[PDB]
RNA sequence: AGAGUGUAGCUUAACACAAAGCACCCAACUUACACUUAGGAGAUUCAAUUGACGCUCUGA
């Protein structure tokens, strides 16, 4: 059950806006990373 | 400020102190070098030791009078 | 005491595709996004998104959107890999890519003397080898391909004894990350079977109890 | 400048979701912990029974069964992914 | 009092005493790693598994990835089976799962309360 | 096919004046745990001491 743990909000009091940026670098693999 | 021989300040400079380092001072009292180690601000935890409680008393006095309570906290010194 | 020398290997292939979202999950995804954005100090993107746009508006009265555009539309035509490679075959149980959102077990057809039934791969245990060693032996004998199945700790997961003389079978797990099959059309009848049809796969009552040590997840 | 989003207040409509959907989380997570614990119980009982059965059959084989595996020293494993490489 | 049958009813310190795996959970996202670390720790607490520390060493210089570690102990070889299976299944997004060991080369700063009895037994 | 049993995970807790007391779950403080705070889901298996629905063990 990857789905429940995957989407989480960080418990830091102050952080910049996180957009789910796609991470591909000639690896053929899609990863959604907040940047 | 603290008046002390600038010679005694050299061994503290001789330590390549980095932030988050754990410092042991086997002979602390009366102080001077210990105060300098505290002034560095790179030491996470301080260990101060001396055999004679007479001398450690004046060590306690000087670190109390010079160093605020905020920095002492819990087992940082 | 008379015993039939049997052993079993559970080849639980891990999911390759992430589990689908229940309605509540995407509902809360949008929600947590809202909470996330509502508590922030400043972000470098908002400087170009709003601030420079505002002063540009002031300049005009007397673009971040543009650079966001090309980002968006470039990967639209550059189509990524298929999330679901399940539905295209729909029937290829022999294929590794049959179901990738759930744990699957490799299952072979055994041909016994007096009963003909689909059972989990067998292992003929020897007193020379250890119980664990039996599982490793049957990698090449039954699958005849490339194996990189990871073997965890030695422990009996389950035990079943059936009498016609008697039989004894012990179950051990293994993790097979990649199961590329050299001979797709091998004589051996091997299929990758999900948990939900695993019950319908085998007929016996006694070996239906297997479900206890194999998790659906 | 150190102020992104000052005001985020809204009508009771938002709070209705904020509350009830969080209660739905409590329910949803309740079911999943129950089934997690179900697997726990099922697993430990299964291995226990199996080991007992091996023990009574052969006293020497269960001894070699309960060794810790040296292959779990460099144990490295991944899990699920978005799309296959 | 010694001779009275109530003796040693005040005894308390006999009830107390006055006298290993590492799990790596690296992810690029900083909103993900600690969440799963939390989850694993919660599983450990429930099944009576001893935990040492959740240490974090700094982000690699640039692009930037950070490592979250959980120390665990008291795990049996038999119980490992169940435990490791769950922590493998619960893997969120391509997180490197490691099991590292203290190799007798990986000392602690003792507290003042702990030191006095240590000194008493030393001499 | 027989042999036993039955309260949400546990407890004979239950005279009532009630179906109780620990376990459990998200939320904020926390690297975390934990404590505390603010919330949620819970049962006396079904029909009149008896009979049959669920579980368990022996029946090839």
């Amino acid at each position: 059950d990857s789905s429940r743990a995957s989407l989480t909000r960080v418990h830091r009091q102050a952080y910049a806006r996180l957009y789910p940026v796609l991470l591909v670098k000639q690896d053929g693999s899609t990863i959604h990373i907040r940047y | 400020y603290y008046l002390m021989d600038a010679a005694s300040l050299l061994p503290v400079l001789a330590l390549g102190l980095q932030p988050g380092d754990i410092v042991l001072d086997l002979c602390a009292a009366p102080g001077g070098k210990t105060l300098a180690l505290l002034q560095t601000g790179c030491c996470r935890n301080l260990a101060a030791n001396d055999l004679s409680p007479s001398r450690i008393a004046r060590l306690q006095k000087i670190l109390h009078s010079y160093v605020p309570e905020e920095i002492r906290d819990g087992n940082q010194v | 005491s008379p015993w039939r020398l049997l052993g079993a290997l559970c080849l639980q292939r891990p999911p390759v595709v992430s589990k689908p979202l229940t309605p509540l999950q995407e509902e809360m995804a949008s929600l947590l996004q809202q909470i996330e954005i509502e508590r922030s100090l400043y972000s470098d993107h908002e400087l170009r998104a709003l601030d420079e746009n505002q002063r540009l508006a002031k300049k005009k009265a007397d673009l971040a959107q543009d650079l966001e555009d090309m980002w968006e539309q470039k990967f639209l035509q550059f189509k990524l890999g298929a999330r679901i490679t399940e539905a295209d075959e729909k029937n290829d149980r022999t294929s590794l890519n049959r179901k990738l959102d759930r744990n699957l077990v490799l299952l072979v057809r055994e041909k016994f003397g007096d009963q003909d039934v689909w059972i989990l791969p067998q292992a003929e245990w020897q007193p020379g080898e250890t119980l664990r060693g039996t599982a490793e032996r049957t990698l090449a004998t039954l699958s005849e391909n490339n194996m990189e199945a990871k073997f965890l700790g030695n422990a009996p997961c389950g035990h079943y004894t059936f009498k016609f003389l008697g039989a004894k079978v012990f179950f051990f797990k293994a993790l097979l990350l990649t199961g590329d099959f050299s001979q797709a059309g091998n004589k051996g009848h091997h299929v990758w079977v999900t948990k939900d049809e695993l019950g319908d796969y085998l007929k016996p009552k006694y070996l239906a109890q297997v479900r206890r040590f194999v998790s659906d997840l | 400048k150190a102020r992104e989003r000052p005001q985020v207040e809204l009508t009771f409509e938002e709070t209705e979701r904020r509350a009830l959907l969080l209660k739905k989380w409590s329910l949803y997570k309740q079911q999943e912990r129950k089934m997690e614990r179900d697997t726990i119980r099922a697993m430990l009982e299964a291995q226990q029974e199996a080991l007992e059965e091996l023990q009574l059959e052969s006293p020497k084989l269960h001894a070699e069964a309960i060794k810790r595996d040296p292959n779990l020293f460099p144990f490295e494993k991944e899990g699920p992914h978005y799309t296959p490489p | 009092y010694k001779t009275k049958p109530t003796h040693g009813i005040g005894k308390y310190k006999h009830l107390i005493k006055a006298e290993v795996l590492n799990i790596h959970l690296t992810a690029y996202d900083m909103t993900l790693a600690e969440s799963y670390a939390q989850y694993v720790h919660n599983l450990c607490n429930s099944l009576s598994i001893k935990v040492e520390e959740s240490y974090a060493m700094p982000t690699k210089t640039i692009l930037t990835t950070h490592e979250r570690v959980v120390q665990i102990s008291g795990l049996s070889a038999t119980f490992a089976e169940i435990f490791l299976e769950i922590i493998q299944s619960s893997l969120p997004e391509g997180v490197r799962l490691s099991v590292k060991e203290h190799t007798e080369e990986d000392g602690r700063f003792k507290a003042r309360p702990e030191l006095e009895e240590l000194l008493a037994k030393l001499k």
